[PDB]
């Protein structure tokens, strides 16, 4: 139809020169590759941890706490303390 | 997008066909339009009940073939609509695109797409008023299933095909224990059993869009859009929409009910397509009747609910069990759509006010509560082993009815209430945690024998999650079994006994 | 087998009548665990630690 | 990253509906609606025929 | 041009009926204007009643309104004016500056009815939104794009608080602010635009940062229906004409609903089971359900509540109500207390708090400020009862601590300018919710709390101390 | 008439309900159609604009001012109600004057709890005030305290000096 | 002359004691048991078991109360009311009065219950 | 109320009476008659003066009884009065 | 909008458009649910018994300007339109 064929080709070679053709748009002022494309693509880690989301930040898994292999000292007070507490079993 | 561009094409070529082949020449002009109802001439031989397309693009139902002018409701906004605007007939009655590759996708009135993610397949179109199946095509509800939270459901089962009910006010969550209940379609249907399946169909009859967002949200987080289907209908959107969107949700029960696998339904907050209906009569010319609401509110409330059964063998035995859900203003169990529903639904779980803020999360009427088929089918597992211990909770539930004023007469009633009270703190099955047919029966029978209602009444709320994991990952054979061979034995009992000793040990 | 871990803890506080009054022995067995229970929630709340590069990218 | 994808496709149907427009602004502004005007003739006329 | 030509045919009050030409005839809505003696006169297309005949409710009261009279269909919604520049000021919903502190000259006007956004591109993973409020900054999981009111009472102060917010969220999110006065009294309405005029955000010469968007009761039912709508279509307007993300204030979800009620039975629809009209939720659906995130900001409006009665048995204030996410009790009690914006984060309650949903910091924050409060309020009642002497250890560093956390609350109004001379005060989240954690942490707990009331951040929090403790000894 | 004249003045719509009333006879004879409460809708409209004649002017046009005076019915306390409750809410208060404090051989029994005037303060006389303050904590005391009917001799002796207050304020 | 003349008479009774307890419901949740007669008292509790004895299990009820359904007969029903305002078994247990056959099956549960409940 | 502003009185059977087992059920208290004994054979009104004036005795202490507690002599006698009447 | 529609409501419908012969007799237009209009009787005393002719009685309350209703005082299947 040629309302059809006339409105494909009006959306189809303007479509190019939005998306298929690399000439943004002249009835648009700011084109839209030079404020999507790479700045825009920062939006995803602006709403992301900027560079850190796709970093990563390292943060190795450290060690648990003990008792700095102590047993000169907190051996014989550990004992006391333990048969303090069995006086009133 | 390219396919866009393909997509574009491929409608236009669509539209050209239908254009050339537009076979319109007598066809209705509107006449006028108001409140989602347009009054348009011509049509002179539109069959009754089926879509008309008009020239603003929103269509809409034609309801009353009145002598001449032909009344047909717009489907969408008006600002769009005039008089005068050409009304193509659809010639076809109002049909939803209907088949499993709906899953997980928001469908509008008729099934429009409108999360955004395009087309979803179809396994059948049909109308959006099916007749439902008679007596012989008809079945007992032979088959169980879990309503996911214990939200007194082994007190009350909801077995296949009972048409259960509930009540609330507004911004009761009523909608939550919807939601839980559909949730428990993860414990069975994200399996792969047909037998276990359920596959639920929410609704979404006029609620605020952010309140579907969240429902959305909910239902990928503990990932159920997986299983569920959830028809839209705005409170934005326009009045046919909502009217139309529960035999949108009769039609999707029906491609997958009539397919022969057991399936679920909840429609949504009903009260609203109630007030939907009110405005589809009282607007276009129909009197109003009872309540001031139209006349046959309890005509729509059924031909959305009968909808709903458990066929035999010879349909399949498959079944599509619905918990419509109807709102009140106060709570109000005394009211025209409620009590008239009450009559056509099997299953009544009444939902307070003070409960609400009083004392439960779920806050439940366990003694309101109730359903048609407490004996066949329940929980194997709550009744075959522990049907005792239903008897025993409708015996509580009488037990705390009287535990207003009444003075001490004895040591019985007061054991009687303490126990109780520490079971009803207790049974509220948490938001969103739906973990069921495994220590159902648990509660009941430790009060009884006294393993629980020797714990403080308080820190049950942590004694019964400490119980759980210890029958979890120490009483695993035993709470396996309990989940799968479908009955608490004798034996099993014992076992469970022993699992009881430790819990209260450790 | 974590059941028998503690079975044995859980025995001898049934026969602490002369072990009662344990003051940073429970503390301990509070310690092992939270330590289980930890593990139980990264095992089942935390997805794979890998990547869903298979379909996702 | 996919979400900011998903919103950029959005972005490009949305502005290919916008260049949309001034297709269809270009279709009056053009006279093909004369070029137009004899297809609908020959479609209609052969509608009518088809029957 | 071509005018469509109009005929007054029949006014039945409110509603009016103007019959027009073939092919000419207005669609549904579309706002049609009559210019008489007294000015214009707007008529917003109510139904297509076929006949060529038009039936509208118009935007304003129709008295005068004489038979014959021609009218024109200005082929869209409701026009006023948009941008900036009229913002600040009193703008009739009519349209022109109601100001009468010179017309708006607001080149581009902006309709008033709208299509609903698109939800696909929404904020279903809404933004947290810092308001400036660092009580609500820290134990309310909040999100962009949506509404919280809890206004409880009559502007007691919170009509101060109203420009003050409006201020503070105009310049640190760098947005407009909107309180819509749906049916607000021309009494009400000179003391709050006096008040205005005297607290800043918005000036006949100074730069405005709040939009007073005002259809009072002074006009016929129809104009306090639509010019709620006029003021959310102002407010998008001014948003994305700058991409500036403005917080809206409503003046009453129940007035608007009520007026649209009123309007809807002007239509001719029957009255419902008990006060409703065949087209209740459509009214208040309309405004608020396209009011929501998007990525050039957000539009997370505010409604403002007077508990009437405090009784929950209207079903308009039970969804409002359920639209916020965490209560503020505004006790008229706690404005005296200690915080000039007593905004009780003590009925902050929210299940949204999820280790992916609220952040863990963030949520820890809202436990432990929420329980503090709590805490105190439980253990008074019974403490309190029995004697000061009932404070345990436990309950003693408690009690010290909430209240701590309630003098602390107060911070510096920045629109009470004329209160105490007071400069600028709020916080953000990096020194909220770490400031809060600290605070609470026992950093400063050996000092007095008199140094928390009147203090804002960690910011001035020490200097203000070291100043108490200095200068007077 | 009087009020642009920059005088004072005090308007007495003596009973507005029963002219809402009228206004709902006016409406369903003249046809318009009914709705809530069956009076026409637009009595509120009516009402409103009937309401928000008077008020206090500026200096710009001279500073006139008027006081009104309309009086509704409450009909068992018609809360709920259409009429009553725009004429409570145009007004700039509710001095909800229920007839109980009235049988109680009242001659003027406004209700303590429920008056609640908004602008009150901005045409409050200072000294007044100054009592006031005291006599409101007094009323909203004995409310509070009236509960304990059945037990007020374990009442604190203070609650009792305060229920002598608030009976004989 | 339909049923007999006990039998009405039974039926009159039961009625009327009732009636009492419905129109004393009023003062006794108001006031409570104590604060009425002895003979209001008693009757009051003989009101109780008989509307406790009103219930019966249903041959296709037996899904709810689980017990095979009973049939009480009306002879033995008439007597068995006569008997219960009589005061023949008002020492019964009031819950072994619900959902059983006629006053032997009340017999029988009250038994039972003195054997389980003690 | 038609009926009742139209006929001569009622005889205004509540069903609380007749389930009280006093059937028939013409609850005293609650009735009426315009006419009344001028239209009677007198031989019933010797007697009815006094019946009358005795169930509405009985109406008084019904309360009284109903708290079910004692009081003076009059009101025991009336209570007995109007329950044997 | 040169005027109103053509009319607004109706009383009559059948189109003889002459002389009235139905003083005595009538025609039962509109008959059912045990109530039913007739046409003719032009000067009826209200409230008058009327025979319906297929063989049920009737009274006449409605004696409307147009047609003037007469209940009909039996099983309605034995009354038609035109009878």
């Amino acid at each position: 139809q040629d309302l059809y064929l006339r409105e494909l080709k009006d959306t189809k070679l303007a479509p190019s020169t939005l998306q298929d053709a690399e000439g943004n748009v002249k009835p648009w002022n700011p084109p839209q590759k030079p404020n999507l494309p790479e700045l825009e693509l920062q939006g995803p880690e602006a709403l992301k941890a900027y560079t850190e989301q796709n970093v990563e930040t390292a943060h190795v898994a450290k060690e648990s706490e003990e008792g700095e292999s102590e047993p000169i000292e907190e051996d014989w007070l550990v004992l006391d303390d333990a048969e303090e507490t069995k006086e009133s079993h | 997008k390219a396919q866009p561009t393909e997509v574009s094409s491929i409608l236009e070529e669509r539209i050209k066909g239908v254009s050339d082949e537009a076979n319109l020449n007598e066809t209705g002009r509107v006449l006028a339009v108001g409140d989602g109802i347009a009054r348009v001439f011509g049509l002179n031989n539109i069959q009754a009940e089926e879509l008309v397309e008009f020239s603003s693009g929103v269509k809409g139902m034609a309801l009353n073939l009145e002598p001449g002018q032909v009344g047909i409701v717009l489907f969408g906004s008006d600002r769009l609509v005039k008089e005068g605007e050409l009304v193509k007939r659809t010639g076809n009655i109002v049909d939803v695109p209907v088949g499993p590759g709906l899953l997980g996708r928001v469908v509008d009135a008729l099934g429009n797409p409108i999360d955004g993610k395009g087309p979803i397949d179809a396994a059948g179109r049909s109308r959006a008023q099916v007749k439902a199946p008679g007596i012989l095509p008809r079945r007992s509800v032979h088959e169980p299933v879990q309503t996911g939270l214990k939200a007194v459901d082994a007190l009350v089962p909801i077995g296949r095909g009972q048409r259960e009910l509930i009540i609330g006010d507004r911004q009761t969550g009523k909608t939550a224990v919807a939601l839980d209940t559909i949730l428990n379609q993860k414990r069975w249907n994200n399996g792969s059993d047909e037998s276990k399946k359920l596959y639920c169909v929410y609704v979404a009859v006029g609620q605020k869009r952010s309140t579907v967002a969240q429902l959305v949200q909910t239902l990928e987080q503990h990932d159920a859009m997986k299983y569920s289907i959830i028809v839209a209908a705005t409170a934005s959107e326009a009045a046919p929409l909502q009217y139309l969107a529960p035999f949108t949700a009769a039609s999707i029960g029906e491609w997958f009910r009539d397919n022969g696998k057991h399936a679920l339904i909840v429609y949504d907050d009903l009260s609203k397509q109630a007030v939907a209906y009110r405005q589809l009569s009282l607007l276009l010319r129909r009197p109003p009747g009872r309540e001031a609401y139209p006349g046959d509110v309890f005509y729509l409330h059924s031909r959305l609910l009968e909808r709903a059964a458990k066929l035999s063998e010879k349909e399949g035995s498959g079944s599509l069990t619905a918990l419509p859900v109807i709102e009140t203003q106060g709570g109000d169990v005394s009211a025209y759509i409620p009590t008239n529903v009450i009559s056509i639904t099997d299953g009544q779980i009444f939902l307070e006010a003070e409960l609400f803020y009083k004392g439960i999360r779920p806050a439940i009427n366990v003694g309101l509560s109730v359903s048609r088929v407490g004996s066949a089918a329940q929980v194997k597992a709550l009744k075959q082993v522990a049907g005792s211990l239903k008897l025993f909770l409708a015996q509580y539930r009488e037990v705390a009815a009287f535990a207003q004023f009444g003075s001490d007469l004895d040591a019985s009633t007061k054991q009687t209430l303490v126990r109780g009270e520490r079971l009803t703190q207790l049974l509220k099955q948490n938001q969103y945690s739906p973990l069921a047919t495994e220590e159902q029966v648990p509660l009941i029978y430790a009060g009884v024998n006294g393993h629980l209602d020797g714990i403080e009444l308080s820190r049950i709320g942590e004694f019964e999650s400490s119980f759980l994991s210890y029958l979890k990952s120490n009483h695993n054979e035993l709470l396996t079994e309990i989940r799968e061979k479908g009955e608490l034995s004798k034996e099993l009992l014992a076992s469970l006994k022993s699992a009881t000793e430790s819990f209260v040990a450790t | 087998a974590k059941s028998a871990a503690n079975k044995l803890d859980w025995a001898k506080v049934i026969s602490s009548l002369r072990i009662t009054g344990s003051t940073a022995t429970q503390l301990s067995s509070f310690k092992k665990r939270n330590d289980e229970a930890r593990r139980q929630l990264l095992e089942l709340q935390s997805q794979p630690t890998e990547v869903d590069f298979s379909h996702y990218r | 990253w996919v979400r900011y994808e998903a919103s950029l496709r959005q972005l490009e149907q949305r502005q290919l509906a916008k260049s949309v427009i001034s297709r269809v602004q270009s279709e009056l502004g053009n006279p093909k609606f004369q070029e137009k005007v004899l297809q609908q003739s020959i479609s209609e006329i052969e509608q009518l025929l088809s029957k | 041009s071509t005018p469509i030509t109009g005929k007054v045919t029949a006014v039945i009050g409110a509603i009016v009926d103007v019959h027009f030409e073939q092919s000419e005839l207005p669609a549904i809505l579309n706002a049609l204007e009559i210019k008489t003696p007294q000015g214009k006169l707007v008529l917003e297309v109510a139904q297509h009643l076929g006949e060529n005949t038009v039936r509208t409710i118009a935007m304003d009261g129709t008295e005068g309104l004489v038979r014959g009279e021609k009218v024109l269909d200005t082929g869209g919604p409701i026009s006023v004016p948009v941008g900036r520049e009229t913002l600040g000021r009193i703008i009739n919903v009519i349209g022109e500056p109601i100001d009468e502190r010179g017309p708006i000259k607001s080149k581009l006007r902006k309709p008033i009815h709208a299509d609903p956004p698109s939800f696909a591109e929404q904020s279903t993973s809404a933004e947290i939104l810092e308001t400036g409020i660092k009580v609500v900054d820290l134990l309310a999981p909040y999100a962009r794009g949506g509404k919280i009111g809890l206004f409880g009472g009559a502007g007691v102060g919170k009509t101060v608080f109203i420009q003050e917010l409006i201020n503070n969220i105009a310049k640190a999110h760098g947005g407009f602010s909107v309180f819509t006065g749906v049916g607000e009294r021309t009494r009400e309405g000179n003391d709050l635009y006096r008040e205005m005029k005297e607290t800043g955000v918005i000036n006949l010469e100074g730069e405005s940062k709040v939009a007073l968007v005002f259809g009072q009761m002074n006009e016929p039912p129809g104009a306090r229906a639509r010019v709620a709508l006029t003021g959310l279509t102002i407010a998008e307007y001014f948003r994305d004409e700058e991409g500036q993300d403005v917080l809206l204030f409503i003046d009453n979800i129940f007035r608007f609903t009520q007026a649209g009620s009123e309007v809807s039975a002007l239509l001719g629809r029957i009255p419902s089971a008990v006060g409703y009209q065949p087209t209740l939720a459509t009214d208040m659906g309309l405004l608020q359900e396209r009011i929501t995130t998007t990525k050039k900001g957000s539009v997370t409006s505010v409604q403002a509540v007077y508990v009437p009665a405090d009784d929950l048995t209207d079903p308009a204030p039970a969804t409002t109500f359920a639209h916020l996410d965490a209560t503020t009790v505004l006790s008229r009690g706690i404005s005296e207390l200690g915080i000039y914006p007593a905004v009780d984060p003590l009925d902050s309650k929210s299940r949204l708090l999820d280790a992916a949903v609220v952040g863990q910091e963030h949520y820890d924050v809202a436990s432990k400020v929420q329980e503090t409060l709590q805490t105190y309020k439980s253990l008074q009642d019974i403490i309190a009862i029995l004697g000061m002497d009932e404070l345990s250890e436990q309950d003693k560093l408690t009690v010290e601590r909430a209240r701590k956390i309630q003098r602390f609350l107060s911070q510096p109004f920045a629109v009470a300018e004329v209160f105490t001379g007071i400069p600028g005060k709020l916080v953000r989240l990096k020194d909220t919710v770490a400031s809060f954690k600290a605070v609470l942490e026992g950093k400063y707990d050996n000092i007095p709390e008199h140094a928390f009331y009147m203090v804002g951040g960690i910011e001035d929090v020490v200097a203000k101390a070291e100043k108490l403790a200095a200068e007077a000894n």
